[PDB]
């Protein structure tokens, strides 16, 4: 019941996902083998929603991996959970996008999608009731930012009821790692506003600020930032697989932290990051996590939360906390920090809690935010595309695959009318 | 021969269920087998040789819950096909728990309740616990209570909605949630308590020196109060009272009837020992300005009837001097128009100490209903916060989009309007 | 020859007539099980009164017993004589009236009237001269004040040239019990004046002061309460049902106490009660209990009798007395207070002795007065009545029952018209 | 499934390739017996049991620098039906290698090139080694280039061509060799590596204190280059890299596809201890001004993109750390219609060591491509050296003698002066 296919797209989509099945595998106890080896009958009272049983007391992710080129397919293959995935599932290309959106959402998507769109269909239809769909991709690149826009889009035609949840990594503001990353963010982004109806934004810049000032680390590679985004995309869905006092679900994240429907980007945070040598200074506590969660410098989006009011604020409370203490929190930071908040909206804090905490901790949160910061970010990407399409660079690897400047004149008018409407609301008051 | 029934709609109605047959149990003496080793017949009906069932039916869209309930101490209590679970829940959305999902488990609801009232006679009335936060205890709530008013025409329906905080909230479209169901249900209901988390939490952190206090306690709490409104139906006492006296009692108007629940002898077991708890100060306590179950303000608007339900070893007379000490109060104002102010019903039963409760054993302790006018207030803010979110139609297109018009919330806001109007109308002395 | 039938109507009903029953069975010496024990030969003389001989020598009383609700006929069929009424009396509904005097009177109790009436019929018809009618009564809850005044106009009906004498709960002052307390004490007022022929009022609030002030109560409980009440009621009839050197009769009070058909509604009072601690320091003597009936505080209605010259007094001795002491008794009282009697009556007191005293009692008497004084009782409930009527509080519950305001408007009439009299004789000259 | 077919064209793109593969088998393992004693099916067919085969060609007109590679140490492992040998050199004339020889000798190698391509699956592009200067390395590249194009026009090619030093001569007619051979390739090669002798002679000197370095150093050298090119390809690490997205990249424009080569951690053993090596401290070398193997002032004009290949243990944060830093340097003038210039790519294999090399094992290495306007002087230093020879048509009268025509000289230096008109243009910044 209340079933959610995984979908990984891109290197950047397959990397992130490695880890997620990782993660959510030593949450339940499923061993590399794929067979459970718990100790707590809960983990299986809900294993319905990511997994389906199989012969031998089996268990296999309801992951569907898509790429262009079998290089990350054969990386994943060899790694330790490489084994539980069900093979049929591993769909590939062989020409690859080559960063290049124009391929990845016209040449050689447009071949490779129906095996995708087959394999989807036969994970849904194989489950009672479907409750939605989560998408792991990077915007910088070619084969994500063509390949899931273009899967989305599929699917939204095919499921208009369900939501679509995309965990999308978005271009750093002052480390890039590809030339036409504005190109393709700006591509991809045009149809995610109209496709997908909830979006969580990620910049590695900001990871590696947690990772160096706040968790003390010297080399993070990006296992660990993987790591953060995945223990986020579970610290999100585990209201579904274990109860608790306030259990929430991904619709009803969706009603309460969308108020209308083109803002639905999200900035998540998590609440206890501690190094380890801080580990017995700081006290474990409710209020330490609420301070925490709202940290100016603890958002894994690179915009400064201070230079715009929040809509709504969704916490994602897991462990055994009391619930006074929750809600005087909550009240002490819309008290103290009333002025980044929109007057407009009485109560901004949307509170679920979970009586299963992280493996390992013994209580932590989740942090989402619905801030109008994101047009910063927006902003720049905007004048990033603008800089460059001004003497068209680049455009002729994009108009060798089939596109024109009409459609990228469209996704910058839509970016545009984007942040009008944030920059917007952020000023309007009651 | 006094049937009644308790209906658990959404996840407080269920958990807040959950721990009042906890009581029942522990009171009747009924292990949670369902075998105990007259009073018990008002609520559990004795199917079978030696096993009593509760008559209740667990609703709620979302399974969690009553799986978790399934899995519970009180597993082989309650009849299997009682506990009636969605597939998707309401997710805060009014019109998904109304119209797009209600639709396909209302049906079996209401034949499970036929059941019910077929297999019991003389059946008083009906008990319905939820949230008036929530998407299913809200959208799901006003069909089944228009259901039944369709089906029970003559009957009585009584509510303990759990009426969301002033200044703490949990869910964004709570205002939207709670006006629509008030105006969708203030043509039903006969009678409807509501509780604040705000007020319960307060009482929790200053009386029982609770610090950390979970839903565990909150649930307790009310519990015993509806313990204490149904005891007169379980236990034989001098001066008896039924629902019925309830609703004529406690309802001046029809669209009045929005009493607030209240308990008197709240009291921490390392602060018993020091204290008479005498009748008068219990009486005193039920009166106290920061001890009420809602975040208003007693002394911000008048009373109209207040209804004590005294229980354990209470002498009448210690009541009605009591009662005339609180009339000679004048910071206790009650409106010049309705001389006979309370309504007394008391119990020889005493209440009974849950084994983990953080309450201790009381010789006395009553319940004090009071349905006052200081209610508008909060009303009001409720007002204002849906005012002031619909200005610009945030959080609307959801709504839209689950088959529900816009003008509805326009309609449901010139209800409440009214409803505010009317209040301060009855507020308003006579000449 | 001269049998009463016993009805008791409402909660308040049936827990004063089980103290009733059981104190007339202590004055008969009968068990719990039915079956005489006593030694006095006279208490069998007159027992046909209230009771039916049966099969082996069982007596069963002549008592009817109503209700709306099953909740107080268990605990009267588990009591200590529960036993004793035969269970076909137990006649009982299953609605219930909850307060409602419509509810009481038009809708459950119209069901339920023709099994009662059925019962009435075939108790008088084992009795060969029926004295009257005597019912126990509450005019403050919705099944005595509905049922019972329903079910007087249907035997006054039946049974034209018999008396019915109701002893009624009247409201008290200061506490009220319900807040509809004045709507059903006006209504039930408005058929029992034009019905009933002696009415004995009583007030909740008096008999707690008698308690306290006279018996030194710390705890009274409505078992002590029903019992002072109870004494009251086997007072009145003990003229029939034993000799004495002056017999009156239930039709003989009436004739005395009643100058007017409107004007019945009595005031009752006891001589002896006294404290348990100061039993021993009081000398119990004719002129100690003449100042004791007409002391102000000592009569069980929560008037005060010196606002009011008294119509008519009747005192029912008890006991062996000269008739030479008491009627000296009478006529100090009637010269000394003679300020508090009308004028144009020549002679106020009527005196009726009986040979047997009460249970383990020397000598005893009853106080019944009919003092216009009770006027300020009523025009309080007409005051009460007329606040909450202005308002149209509560009617939306009357008139669902088939209720109207044409109905409440002809009931103050009744009771203003009825207070108007009563001031008239009290301002009436000779 | 990615193959990548590697073509070695005259007789420096033969050396080249040499020690190219040289470099290869000792990388994966691979035996000069070609017994490898997966990540090498990228580059080796698996041709028969336990043996290897390099996806190669060789084809150069004059024999004698094929047949030493028949007697060298290598013999064993290329194909011999792979090497295409012709009966008479090019001589260094363009029209030769080109127009009259080399059409006896390219339906012999497309026939070659297609056996392979058959063999192979999910084909990648091609890489062609060959010389400016010379006139097999010219004339035998454009005819090559040109038959590819309509072949497998939906495939990338990728050029390492010696660009002439600008001081140091060979051949008294590179200019007018290269000049034709742009012409011809211009509008058919997707990007073009290019590295001058003397600036290669410059870094060996300086940073390996070479006193009399040969050709073998130096292909050496340019054999690092290309594996670290490669080294996404043949290997598996964190943000892994294709030549498709080389091509995205690295040209902004389609006439502009000339980006410079560049290899940070250069030292001598004797020196490696000293040093640190940090991933700060190897990307302040990729742009050091003497650094690059092209003779250019980099100073002397904008960048355009710059792609890095960094390879070993490298942390990604001291990637994103050292690029901020090099984004704040002044001097470093990128352009400003572009605000991002840097495609970063990261591999998890170290170098290996050559066992005769002249470089020292490093635990890390870099390798820069950049797209700069500095080659805008390099093309005009090439034209001019062509307007003066061609003044006096000398040396004309020999391709005039192999089927050429003199107005094609004029075409060709016509879309030369174009091309150095669009470096220009580019080089402007927006306003
Ligand atoms: N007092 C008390 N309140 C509770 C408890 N559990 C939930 N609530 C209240 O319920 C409100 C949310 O409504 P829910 O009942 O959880 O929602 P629902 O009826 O299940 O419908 P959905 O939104 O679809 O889940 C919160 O604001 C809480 O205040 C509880 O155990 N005790
Ligand atoms: N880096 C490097 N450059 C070389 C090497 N060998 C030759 N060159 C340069 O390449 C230029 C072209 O010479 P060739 O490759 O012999 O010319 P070709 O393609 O063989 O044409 P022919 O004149 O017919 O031999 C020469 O001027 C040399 O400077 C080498 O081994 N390494
Ligand atoms: N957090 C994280 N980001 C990654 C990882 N690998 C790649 N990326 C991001 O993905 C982008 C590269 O896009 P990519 O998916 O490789 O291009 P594509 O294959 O054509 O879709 C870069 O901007 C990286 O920031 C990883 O392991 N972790
Ligand atoms: N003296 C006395 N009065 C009672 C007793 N029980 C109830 N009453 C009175 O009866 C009134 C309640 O009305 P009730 O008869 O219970 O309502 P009903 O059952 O609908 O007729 C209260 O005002 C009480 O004062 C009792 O045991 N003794
Ligand atoms: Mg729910
Ligand atoms: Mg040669």
């Amino acid at each position: 019941m209340r079933e959610i296919v995984h979908i990984q797209a891109g290197q950047c989509g397959n990397q992130i996902g490695a880890k997620f099945w990782e993660v959510i595998s030593d949450e339940h106890g499923i061993d590399p083998t794929g067979s459970y080896h718990g100790d707590s009958d809960l983990q299986l009272e809900r294993i319905n929603v990511y997994y389906n049983e199989a012969a031998g007391n089996k268990y296999v992710p309801r992951a569907i991996l898509v790429d262009l080129e079998p290089g990350t397919m054969d990386s994943v293959r060899s790694g330790p959970f490489g084994q539980i995935f069900r093979p049929d599932n591993f769909v590939f290309g062989q020409s690859g996008a080559g960063n290049n959106w124009a391929k990845g959402h016209y040449t050689e998507g447009a071949e490779l999608v129906d095996s995708v769109l087959d394999v989807v269909r036969k994970e849904s239809e194989s489950c009672d009731c479907l409750q939605g769909f989560q998408l792991t991709h990077s915007l910088g690149g070619g084969t994500g930012s063509g390949m899931g826009t273009l899967l989305i889009s599929k699917i939204r035609e095919e499921y208009p009821d369900r939501i679509m949840n995309t965990f999308s990594v978005v271009p750093s503001p002052k480390v890039s790692d590809t030339v036409v990353e504005p190109y393709n963010a700006t591509l991809s982004v045009h149809q995610l506003v109209e496709n997908t109806d909830e979006t969580y934004c990620i910049d590695n810049e900001a990871l590696y600020d947690i990772c160096f000032r706040t968790l003390k680390l010297t080399t993070p590679t990006y296992g660990d930032l993987n790591h953060l985004v995945s223990a986020t995309m579970s610290g999100v869905t585990t209201c579904l697989r274990f109860p608790g006092q306030l259990n929430a679900d991904l619709r009803k994240l969706a009603v309460n932290m969308v108020p209308f429907p083109r803002l639905h980007f999200f900035m998540p945070g998590f609440a206890p990051l501690t190094s380890r040598g801080s580990q017995q200074y700081r006290a474990l506590t409710v209020p330490e996590l609420t301070q925490q969660m709202f940290d100016a410098k603890n958002m894994m989006a690179a915009c400064d939360p201070r230079h715009g009011r929040y809509l709504t604020v969704a916490a994602v409370f897991r462990g055994r906390m009391s619930m006074k203490e929750v809600d005087e929190q909550m009240l002490n930071v819309q008290n103290k920090n009333s002025s980044y908040f929109v007057e407009w909206i009485p109560n901004n804090v949307k509170t679920a809690v979970c009586d299963i905490p992280p493996r390992g901790l013994k209580m932590s949160a989740t942090f989402i935010g619905n801030s109008t910061a994101i047009q910063e970010l927006f902003k720049r990407i905007s004048e990033q595309f603008t800089a460059m399409f001004r003497r068209k660079a680049f455009l002729h690897w994009y108009t060798g695959e089939g596109m024109d400047e009409m459609e990228f004149t469209e996704a910058e008018s839509n970016m545009n009318d984007l942040v009008s409407e944030y920059q917007q609301y952020q000023d309007a008051t009651a | 021969m006094r049937e009644c029934i308790s209906i658990h709609v959404g996840q407080a109605g269920v958990q807040i269920g959950n721990a009042c047959w906890e009581l029942y149990c522990l009171e009747h003496g009924i292990q949670p087998d369902g075998q105990m080793p007259d009073s018990f017949n008002t609520f559990f009906s004795e199917t079978g040789a030696g096993k009593h069932v509760p008559r209740a039916v667990f609703v709620d869209l979302e399974p969690t819950v009553i799986d978790e309930v399934r899995t519970g101490t009180y597993r082989q209590l309650f009849h299997p096909e009682q506990l009636i679970t969605g597939k998707e829940d309401a997710a805060n959305n009014y019109a998904r728990g109304h119209y797009t999902i209600g639709k396909e488990i209302i049906d079996l609801v209401l034949d499970r309740i036929r059941k019910l009232a077929d297999q019991c006679t003389g059946l008083q009335g009906f008990l319905v616990f939820h949230s008036f936060g929530g998407g299913t205890g809200s959208g799901f709530t006003s069909l089944l209570m228009e259901r039944l008013s369709v089906d029970y025409g003559k009957k009585s329906k009584l509510e303990f909605s759990i009426y969301p905080a002033p200044q703490v909230s949990t869910a964004v479209v709570e205002p939207y949630n709670s006006i629509l169901t008030t105006h969708t249900t203030l043509e039903h209901s006969d009678c409807a308590f509501m509780v604040d988390n705000e007020a319960i939490y307060d009482i929790c952190r200053r009386n029982l020196d609770i610090e950390r206090p979970t839903y565990t306690n909150l649930n307790r709490l009310i519990s015993q109060i509806v313990s204490s409104i149904t005891a007169s139906l379980r236990f034989d006492g001098a001066l008896n009272v039924d629902l019925t006296e309830f609703q004529t009692n406690l309802v001046p108007y029809p669209r009045i009837h929005f009493p607030l629940a209240t308990y008197a002898p709240v009291i921490s077991a390392e602060k018993a020992y020091h204290e008479q708890l005498s009748v008068a100060e219990i009486t005193n306590a039920c009166f106290e300005p920061a001890n009420q179950m809602v975040k208003c303000d007693p002394r911000h608007g008048k009373y109209m009837a207040c209804c004590l339900l005294y229980r354990g070893d209470v002498v009448p007379k210690d009541v009605n001097a009591a009662i005339a000490t609180i009339k000679t109060k004048r910071s206790i104002q009650f409106v010049d128009w309705c001389p006979t102010g309370f309504k007394v019903g008391i119990n020889y039963q005493p209440p009974t100490v849950v084994p983990g409760g953080d309450l201790a054993k009381v010789q006395r302790a009553v319940c004090m209903l009071s349905n006052t006018t200081a209610i508008a207030e909060a009303w009001a803010r409720l007002d204002h916060k849906f005012d002031l979110m619909y200005a610009k139609r945030a959080f609307v297109h959801w709504y839209v989009g689950e088959g529900m018009e816009e003008g509805e919330f326009s309609e449901a806001r010139e209800d409440m309007a009214a409803l505010e109007k009317d209040y301060e109308e009855v507020g308003v002395d006579s000449v």
